[PDB]
């Protein structure tokens, strides 16, 4: 969120959170609603958004481990598409990409590493689940969450 | 460093003297020029790995500076060009979206063309796979946040030269 | 290893230095290889001019040897 | 971690989406932003004065911390008491804004007691002066005209429950 | 409520005297004081005749200086608090100046009065110059002022005058090097009380031994002590390269962290995160700040090195904002810059000089276990916690390796322990009970391996109480009872053991379990220590919780633990925590489809 | 500014700006022909609030520099005056307080002791100072430029604000 | 320490009287406190139907109480049975005393510790747990379950 | 770090003589381990990653300490666990090399309890994977090269127990 970082950068600097800042922070609050409004709708489309997401993914990437004939690794995609996509709706609510960035951006790129899962295929998967998310919402709600979805794919399209 | 507001700012400041007219619209066209240069630097963090990825491949790759001998030879002086690339790309997206180059001019181009000939790397295809890279940018953003991006990836290019 | 004999002067914009605290900032200094990226960065970062970058120890090309 | 990252957080480690009652909670917390907002910029502006008068208001009701026995005799003890009592408000303002006390948790509350028992530094007037703060932030917001004082009391007397003893 | 860091005993220094300054800078720079030094404190005890007579004059007079002491204001007007108020600053500068006096050094004053500008209304101001200035006139009046130390009179009441006339001198600051990092203020007071630290900056151009006294310094910091007379210091490339020219202080920081004697003093004897504690202070002058931080130096550690941390400490931010290029790093504790409460009791342990003794890396478990409930321990610290075996009083020493997490626990609070009860089943732990495992010979013997939880030699037999239960004459709970007042159990469990370790252990013998929290405990400590051993083992064996569990006719045995302790009794592991993925398939040896 | 500060931030992650922080951007550049328009008010009125904020401090305060009978001191604080109104203005088109600490709050204290000033004559004339902008501007617009009127004044009242 | 218990040490640190504003916080526990009590009253009463939903809604027919789970072999089957009415008993002292002391004292000190020695699963007692709030929530309305809840939520935030 | 000759060495140092006749026997014993050693430690040092792999994919994939509230949980947490896995494998391997497990207890085992108890980190749970690591290590070189660092794994086990 941009106002725990006001804060630590205030904190750095030691001083109190100075009148731009507090603007800042007002534009914040005033947003809130619409945040909230569009996490509803991405809860309401969550499953939808997984369905899709996996079918377009399956097609622009037919040799995956969640497209084998392996259930397990099916199961693990769909949960982690499910998973992403929680904590896309979390950094939409936050702001920022604060649940984003601390729970699957940060060490994302190790672990699918350490399961051999390949980063690009995920990255096109998000790429899709994108699509899928943009194309269930209005426009400026699209404006919104596209950022959070552009930096889930940035961490991995490494 | 210094962006539009600061440059604005300095510039009256350097004179005893309130922003006059002249400052105040072009703060204003800076002001409206925001959403998209945010947009734009939004869609180059996203897709940065595959701008230097596409840069390398169409001005880099396949010549005899790739080759043994070459200086891009050697893997870890890949790795150093990819990570310069990295650096270039993340610090045009500084200056275009802060709007003025001087983070560029004092954290690249200062020092930077004196470890360039330090070691031996040469600065015309650092030059022209920076303006590949503009190039990309170009392809893949649009007309005009891709010049706008393409003016600062030039400031790059000048002072290098 | 090969050096970088690197002169630099690196001013300070966030701090005041009272009698003490003030070092210097005009430093001529070898730096190794696979820091000098990061003492670059870092004294960009505070605001260095950066006047005078050669390299002190190796040469230009070494594909091997050159630490 | 504010309000907001806090619950997200918790929502986080539990595996739940967003229910309603995080909605109304969120919203809540976003209506009362505009007092957060106008309580951090009258702090902001009077500061200094709200501190120092909290550490003169402790001092006449103490009267033994500024006597020779006491831990801020002298000028030098004076003052950095007084720089505590500028601390405590401004990470208090920082809790006000963010509406949780993760801020305290982490930069307030992490060894406190440690270094004033280190110290010699008495508890029971650091937490008095910390009400006395509370008072004052309390009494010029209602005067501002901010009805709604529930929001103030809060950071101070979780600094206030975390440092003191158990009687 | 909050796991604790420390509260280690810190003596803040207030002012200087002459000898402290010089015993601090002889201190500080690791020698016997010299001759100059030498010529310091005794010239000064030289002086001390006239300090001390002068210091008696005044204390003699001050009634009279302070009943002398612009528009002068009015009582009434003024107010009777703030009168009282003007008298006692004027009584107390008095005071501070004979202080000084005795002292012989105005650290005192300028500390106490630099700052005073303000703090008095500073309307009064020049009501406070004037009445000082004719306390001066008046304290040379009555000591002569020809050649003698009213010259010195004058001089410390005119350092006072002066240090008053200084107005807002600027709080020094500590700012936050990260976002996890907070930033602090510091008041000048606060900076001029500090001990002075030398501050050791390698210019090219000087000379040799200032050189030298510089690389002494930096051995100090970074190897904690002067290795120079050593041969070990033979590092003669380094030196040289850093006394002309060239390879400056930074550089050698790094040379010398980079070397194998650092490795085997602070990396080879330590896990990464001790190591990397101990890092932060050789480079940097403090410790850790925040969890965040060591996170970044343990994944970078982990993936490239401990020397890859330390040219990433000299080549930080922070290092060149405080120690630059040619600074040697020195130890920012308390009066040096302000200090963070966050780190206060590992800081304060990592800066004394038995750092090295302690290998539990303290600020990762400081610091982490704040940010999580409170522990499983005994609610004095874990080291009043026994190791659970058949036999043997074994608990962490305070010194040995202190592996210390203090930890405050409420009266009311109560520890969990693992019942053996509820797991295994019946008669699986009725072959451990022994009541009345019917003969009384194996009742004996089993009171003797709960009483000692071995078999005892003939010498520690208490034959005595034997014929009395063979006989009938007392029953089981008055053997044990026996067998725990004998002396042999007081010398195995009361005399070389501290009191309440000594209670707890004599609780875990006779209960059979640990004690749950500070009512039990308190209870226990406080009944050995009015009432003695014979005490306690009397109210532990008339305890109701011995009634209720071992009654009179059975052998105590034990019942409860600590989960370490079953820890300790499972090293392969629990039994069936989750379902084990016997033949799994993983990516890569699948895709190979 | 604001997207100096979000630079900054994100050049020592060596990150990209976040969502968030573009978000924060736009929004400010929102309100940045609000803000333009508060500066606009602040030029036009800057003279008038040094004039009577002078007048206001002199006759609450004679023992004054300024106010000793030589000219050149007196032109000078009617210049350091004007000089902190831009920069409050400056704060205003930046987003944040960037170009008060950084062109006069940062060493400030210090610079006038240096120059012999005392600082709290300099205090009550900037109370009185934001006393008259407070009196003349408007209601709505105050509310934007007398807070870092405070800004400026909250670093010299602190030797410490008086009690009892 | 309870509501009142607080008040009081936090009145007694600084040596004084217990001030209005904490006054009016006596109001709110001595207005809660039929409803709390009420809410006791039902929880004691069917504490074992709502441990038993509880399992059945949350820890049932996933492979924790299969062979190999943390759940099989009955005895583990009864302890996790037995902490989750200890959950269910100390969550009601919590909220019949007002505050979450209890629960700090006698639940969560050394309860992560002692879980994963043995293994326990952390995640699914929290899991469980807040599926034992719902029960709760939904047998008692939302009315008394926002207060009782509280309580459950500070249970899953110091196991997590 | 005392491995085998050093520790032989000390015993005899403390002793005060040269190495008696039986100390010479398991410097040979250990002298002639030393080429399975080199070779083990080779095929360690080669498929780590793949180690480490099988290993969490055996014991801790799939179970609630990878779901939401398990201590591997926020993918941080997870990259956590593999670099902890990564030093016990290592550090396990550097004391099969030395033949002494004294490497485990200076640069691991002492203090590592304390740690993960702080950060709540199970350690039931690193129990079971350092004994799948010693399992999956064990099938890949054969049984004498297996067991021979599955007794430092165990050690692992036993100074975290
Ligand atoms: C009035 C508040 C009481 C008082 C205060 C007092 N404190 C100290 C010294 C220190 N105070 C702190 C505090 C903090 N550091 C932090 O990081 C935080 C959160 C931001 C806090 C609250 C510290 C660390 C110190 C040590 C010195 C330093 O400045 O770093 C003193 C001086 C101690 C001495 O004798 O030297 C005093 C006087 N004293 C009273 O009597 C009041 C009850
Ligand atoms: C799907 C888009 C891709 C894919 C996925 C895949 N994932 C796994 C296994 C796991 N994935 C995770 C995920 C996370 N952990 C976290 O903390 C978060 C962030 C909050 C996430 C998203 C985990 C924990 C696992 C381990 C298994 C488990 O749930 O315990 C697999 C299975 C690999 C295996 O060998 O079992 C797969 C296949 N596969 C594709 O094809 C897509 C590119
Ligand atoms: C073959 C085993 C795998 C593979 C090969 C592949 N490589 C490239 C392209 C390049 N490879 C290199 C390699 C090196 N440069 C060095 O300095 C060193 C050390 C001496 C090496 C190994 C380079 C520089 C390139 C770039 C092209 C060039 O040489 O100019 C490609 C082409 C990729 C593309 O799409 O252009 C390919 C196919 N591909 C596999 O699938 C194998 C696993
Ligand atoms: C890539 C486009 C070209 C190229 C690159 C190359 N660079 C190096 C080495 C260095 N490059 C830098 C870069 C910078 N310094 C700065 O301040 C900035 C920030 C904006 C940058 C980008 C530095 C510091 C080094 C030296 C330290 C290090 O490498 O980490 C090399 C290696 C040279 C060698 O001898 O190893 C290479 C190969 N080479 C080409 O051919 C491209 C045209
Ligand atoms: C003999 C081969 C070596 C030796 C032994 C020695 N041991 C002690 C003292 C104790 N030994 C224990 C051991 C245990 N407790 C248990 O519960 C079990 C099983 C888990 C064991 C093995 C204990 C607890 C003690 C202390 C109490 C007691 O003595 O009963 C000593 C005495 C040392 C002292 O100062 O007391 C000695 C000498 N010494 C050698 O040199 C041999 C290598
Ligand atoms: C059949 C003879 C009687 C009966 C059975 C019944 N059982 C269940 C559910 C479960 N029973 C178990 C059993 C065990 N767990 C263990 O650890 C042990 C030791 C090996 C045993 C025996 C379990 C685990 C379950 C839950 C299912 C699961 O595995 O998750 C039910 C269903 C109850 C419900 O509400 O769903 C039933 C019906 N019912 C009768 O009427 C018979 C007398
Ligand atoms: C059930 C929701 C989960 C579960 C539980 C489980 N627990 C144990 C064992 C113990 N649990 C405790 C805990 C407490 N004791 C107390 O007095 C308190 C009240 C404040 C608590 C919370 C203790 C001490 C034990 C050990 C004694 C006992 O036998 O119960 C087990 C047994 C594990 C084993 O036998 O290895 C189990 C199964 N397990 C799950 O999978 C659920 C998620
Ligand atoms: C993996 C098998 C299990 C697991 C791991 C886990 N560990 C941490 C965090 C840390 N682990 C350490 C460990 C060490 N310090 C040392 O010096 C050594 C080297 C020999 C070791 C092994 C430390 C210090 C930390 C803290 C720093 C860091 O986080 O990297 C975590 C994260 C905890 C958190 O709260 O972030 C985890 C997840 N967890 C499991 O569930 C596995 C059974
Ligand atoms: C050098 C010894 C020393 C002194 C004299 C000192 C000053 C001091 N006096 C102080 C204050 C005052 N001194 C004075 C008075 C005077 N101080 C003087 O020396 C004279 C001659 C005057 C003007 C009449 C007043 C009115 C106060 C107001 C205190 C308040 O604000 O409540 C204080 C604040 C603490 C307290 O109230 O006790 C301090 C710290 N502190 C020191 O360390
Ligand atoms: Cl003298």
């Amino acid at each position: 969120s941009v106002i725990s970082q006001v804060i630590a950068t205030a904190d750095r600097e030691v001083r109190y959170l100075s009148k731009g800042e507090l603007d800042a922070i007002n534009r914040f609050f005033n947003n809130g609603p619409q945040r909230l409004r569009i996490v509803s709708i991405l809860n309401s489309n969550a499953e939808e958004i997984v369905e899709k997401g996996a079918r377009r993914f399956w097609q622009r990437c037919p040799i995956t481990p969640s497209n084998s004939d392996n259930q397990q690794f099916q199961a693990s995609c769909l949960r982690d598409q499910a998973w992403f996509i929680r904590l896309i709706s979390y950094a939409v609510a936050v702001g920022d990409v604060d649940p984003l960035e601390a729970s699957g951006v940060r060490g994302v790129r190790e672990m699918y590493l350490s399961l051999e899962v390949p980063l690009r295929s995920v990255a096109l998967c998000m790429r899709s689940l994108k699509e899928v998310t943009l194309a269930m919402l209005s426009r400026e709600d699209a404006a919104e969450v596209g950022p959070y979805f552009d930096y889930l794919i940035a961490g991995l399209m490494p | 460093m210094q962006d539009a507001i600061t440059t604005l700012i300095n510039t009256s400041d350097a004179q005893g003297k309130y922003l006059d007219d002249s400052s105040l619209d072009t703060l204003q066209e800076y002001f409206r020029s925001g959403d998209l240069r945010a947009k734009a630097a939004m869609t180059i963090s996203a897709n940065a790995s595959t701008i230097v990825t596409k840069t390398v491949a169409k001005s880099l790759l396949y010549t005899d500076i790739t080759g043994p001998g070459g200086n891009m030879y050697t893997c870890r002086r890949y790795a150093a060009c990819i990570r310069d690339m990295d650096f270039f790309l993340r610090y045009g997206t500084y200056a275009m979206l802060a709007g003025d180059a001087s983070i560029l001019d004092e954290r690249v181009l200062n020092g930077l063309k004196e470890t360039y000939n330090s070691l031996g790397v040469p600065v015309g295809a650092t030059i022209r796979a920076v303006q590949a890279m503009k190039e990309v940018v170009n392809d893949m953003l649009g007309a005009e946040a891709g010049k706008e991006v393409g003016y600062y990836f030039d400031h790059i290019c000048s002072g290098l030269s | 290893m090969r050096m970088f004999r690197v002169t630099a002067c690196v001013p300070s914009q966030t701090r005041i230095r009272t009698q003490r605290e003030l070092q210097n900032t005009y430093f001529t200094k070898l730096v190794p290889y696979d820091n000098w990226f990061k003492e670059q960065q870092r004294i960009q970062k505070m605001g260095g001019t950066i006047v005078k970058v050669e390299l002190a120890t190796g040469r230009r090309g070494a594909n091997t040897g050159l630490a | 971690r504010d309000t907001v990252t806090s619950l997200i957080s918790n929502y986080d480690t539990t595996g739940r989406y967003l229910d309603r009652d995080a909605i109304d909670s969120l919203q809540s917390y976003f209506i009362t932003g505009a007092n957060r907002v106008k309580v951090a910029a009258m702090i902001s502006a009077n500061a200094a004065e709200i501190s120092r008068e909290a550490g003169k208001k402790l001092f006449e009701v103490v009267p033994e911390l500024i006597r020779p026995g006491g831990n801020a005799y002298t000028t030098r003890r004076y003052a950095a008491c007084l720089r505590d009592m500028d601390y405590y408000l401004r990470y208090s303002s920082y809790a006000l804004v963010a509406g949780n006390n993760d801020v305290l948790m982490e930069r307030v509350l992490q060894g406190l007691r440690e270094t004033y028992n280190s110290l010699g530094v008495p508890i029971a007037p650091t937490v008095q002066g910390i009400q006395i703060m509370k008072e004052m932030v309390k009494e010029r917001a209602s005067d501002m005209g901010v009805d709604d004082t529930s929001f103030i009391d809060q950071p101070f007397d979780f600094i206030s429950r975390e440092v003191s003893e158990i009687s | 409520d909050r796991t604790n860091g420390g509260s280690p005993v810190v003596h803040p220094q207030q002012y200087h005297t002459v000898p402290t300054a010089v015993i601090n800078g002889a201190h500080q720079r690791d020698r016997y004081p010299n001759h100059s030094e030498m010529q310091t404190l005794s010239t000064f005890l030289r002086t001390g005749l006239q300090r001390l007579e002068i210091a008696q004059t005044l204390a003699q007079h001050a009634n009279e200086i302070v009943a002398a002491g612009f528009q002068a204001i009015n009582i009434a007007d003024y107010g009777a608090v703030r009168m009282k108020r003007s008298m006692r600053d004027l009584g107390w500068f008095l005071r501070y100046i004979t202080y000084a006096v005795v002292a012989g050094d105005t650290s005192i004053i300028t500390v106490n009065t630099r700052g005073l500008r303000g703090i008095i209304p500073e309307d009064v101001t020049v009501a406070t110059t004037v009445a000082l200035q004719e306390m001066q006139w008046k304290s040379l009046s009555f000591f002569p002022v020809d050649s003698a130390a009213a010259a010195l009179v004058r001089r410390y009441f005119d350092v006072l005058i002066a240090d008053y006339q200084v107005e807002k001198p600027s709080d020094r600051y500590r700012t936050g090097v990260s976002k996890h990092d907070q930033g602090l203020s510091f008041p000048e007071s606060y900076e001029d009380s500090g001990c002075a630290i030398p501050r050791w900056v390698m210019k090219p151009t000087l000379p040799d031994s200032e050189k030298d006294a510089v690389i002494r310094a930096a051995y100090r910091q970074v190897f904690e002590r002067d290795i120079s007379g050593l041969g070990t210091a033979e590092l003669t490339q380094p030196i040289s390269q850093l006394k002309g020219e060239d390879g400056s202080m930074e550089l050698f920081i790094r040379q010398l962290g980079k070397s194998r004697l650092y490795r085997q003093l602070f990396y080879e004897p330590y896990m990464i995160s001790r190591s990397i504690e101990l890092a932060c202070r050789h480079f940097l002058g403090r410790g850790l700040s925040c969890m965040e931080e060591f996170q970044r130096y343990f994944e970078l550690v982990a993936d490239q090195g401990f020397s890859a941390l330390v040219d990433a400490l000299v080549s930080s931010q922070e290092y060149a904002d405080y120690f630059g290029a040619e600074t040697v790093p020195y130890i920012r504790g308390l009066g040096i810059e302000a200090q963070a409460c966050r780190n206060w009791g590992p800081q304060l342990d990592l800066f004394k000089y038995s750092a090295p003794a302690r290998k539990v890396p303290q600020f990762v478990t400081a610091f982490a276990s704040y940010r999580q409930p409170l522990p499983n321990q005994h609610p004095y610290g874990m080291g009043n916690d026994p190791l659970e075996t058949q036999f043997g009083a074994i608990f962490p020493h305070e010194t040995t390796n202190p592996a210390a997490q203090p930890v405050h626990f409420s009266e009311d609070s109560r520890r969990i322990l693992v019942g053996h009860a509820h797991r295994k089943s019946h008669a699986e732990i009725s072959q451990q009970i022994f009541s009345l495992q019917h003969s009384v010979e194996s009742v004996i013997l089993a009171a003797y391996r709960q009483v000692f939880g071995c078999e005892v030699l003939g010498s520690q037999r208490h034959q005595a109480a034997e014929t009395q239960l063979k006989g009938g004459l007392i029953t089981v709970r008055e053997f044990v009872r026996q067998l725990a007042k004998s002396r042999s159990f007081r010398q195995a469990y009361w005399e070389n053991l501290y009191m309440t370790k000594a209670a707890e252990i004599i609780h875990r013998r006779l209960l059979g379990r640990p004690t749950y929290g500070r009512r039990e405990t308190s209870k226990y400590y406080d009944i050995c220590g009015r009432q003695g051993f014979y005490a306690l083992v009397d109210a532990l064996i008339d305890s109701d919780d011995y009634r209720t569990a071992f009654g009179e006719n059975t052998v105590p045995y034990e019942r409860y633990v600590t989960p370490r302790g079953l820890a300790l009794r499972s090293p392969k592991g629990p039994v069936a925590i989750s379902k084990l993925r016997d033949n799994p398939h993983t990516v890569g040896e699948y895709m190979m489809r | 500014s604001i997207v100096k500060q979000i630079i900054s931030n994100a050049d020592e992650e060596l990150r990209y700006p976040t969502p968030g922080e573009l978000e924060m951007i736009r929004s400010f550049c929102k309100t940045g022909a609000s803000q333009i328009q508060l500066a606009k008010t602040l030029e036009s009125h800057a003279p008038t609030i040094v004039e009577r904020g002078t007048r206001k401090f002199w006759q609450i305060c004679p023992r004054t520099p300024s106010n000793s009978g030589s000219p050149r001191k007196t032109e000078a604080a009617q210049r350091d005056m004007s000089w902190y109104i831009r920069l409050i203005s400056y704060c205003l088109l930046a987003g944040n307080d960037q170009p008060l600490r950084e062109i006069g709050l940062l060493g400030m204290k210090e610079l006038y002791t240096n120059i012999g000033i005392p600082l709290d004559n300099i205090l009550q004339y900037l109370r009185c100072l934001k006393a008259e902008a407070i009196a003349l501007l408007s209601e709505a617009e105050a509310e934007a430029i007398i807070p870092y009127f405070d800004q400026i004044i909250q670093e010299l009242v602190r030797p410490g604000p008086s009690y009892f």
